[PDB]
């Protein structure tokens, strides 16, 4: 059963994909969740969409994400078409050919984040840490509440640099324990290409 | 069109 969700849209793109669901008597919501199918990007003729929040969850759900193209030209077509030509190629970021999308609805059998365990530590800005969570547990990984509480499994401690108002701070995580500390990019970036990056780039140093 | 919010951006960032 297909349910809906769009993402990068103008108030009169929304609209048409409104009246489109209507009527083929698809369900579309405003918010994300675990029935939805089918997340709507808004990308350019190459289909390469921004990263926002719907993208990042569409991809770690591993849904069909699909340029906003694969609504207009069904209204031209007339029939409603097939995703697979309309699956978005890749994202501003991290690359206009990944087909990250791809490759995470192809392999759910093997996911990026295994065998992880991954506490967020500190201050966190424009996504919600209950959200980077529920991804990062949509990737097969395990979500952590306290540093303390950690478990012959990985564990991994996932901070935001540039939230911190005594910028000292994110250094003495390495004091509390001895797991590795990276950027929130790293997420971000893995789930994006869905591949589990090498932590070596996003790596903060900590203080002995 | 009026004023409507818009959803975040996930740029470039360290």
């Amino acid at each position: 059963r297909m349910s809906m969700v769009v993402s990068g849209l103008t108030p009169e793109e929304f609209m048409l994909v409104y009246k489109f669901a209507r009527k083929h008597h698809i369900t579309l919501t405003n918010l994300i969740t675990e029935e939805t199918t089918h997340v709507v990007m808004k990308t350019d003729a190459e289909f390469v969409c921004e990263r926002t929040l719907k993208y990042f969850l569409g991809i770690a759900g591993g849904k069909w994400v699909v340029s906003y193209f694969w609504v207009t030209q069904s209204i031209k077509e007339r029939k409603m078409l097939n995703e697979h030509d309309f699956e978005v190629r890749g994202d501003v970021v991290n690359g206009r050919n990944h087909q990250g999308p791809k490759r995470a609805r192809e392999s759910q059998d093997r996911k990026i984040f295994r065998g992880l365990e991954i506490c967020c530590y500190g201050p966190f800005t424009n996504m919600p840490t209950d959200q980077l969570e529920w991804m990062v547990q949509l990737c097969g990984a395990s979500v952590v509440k306290e540093l303390s509480s950690f478990t012959g499994v990985h564990p991994i401690v996932v901070v935001q640099p540039d939230a911190w108002t005594e910028d000292n701070g994110f250094h003495a995580i390495g004091q509390m324990c001895e797991a590795p500390v990276v950027t929130r990019e790293w997420v971000l970036d893995s789930v994006a290409l869905y591949q589990c990056q090498e932590l070596d780039t996003y790596l903060i140093p900590q203080i002995p | 069109g009026a004023a409507y919010d818009i959803s975040q951006v996930f740029p470039f960032a360290k």
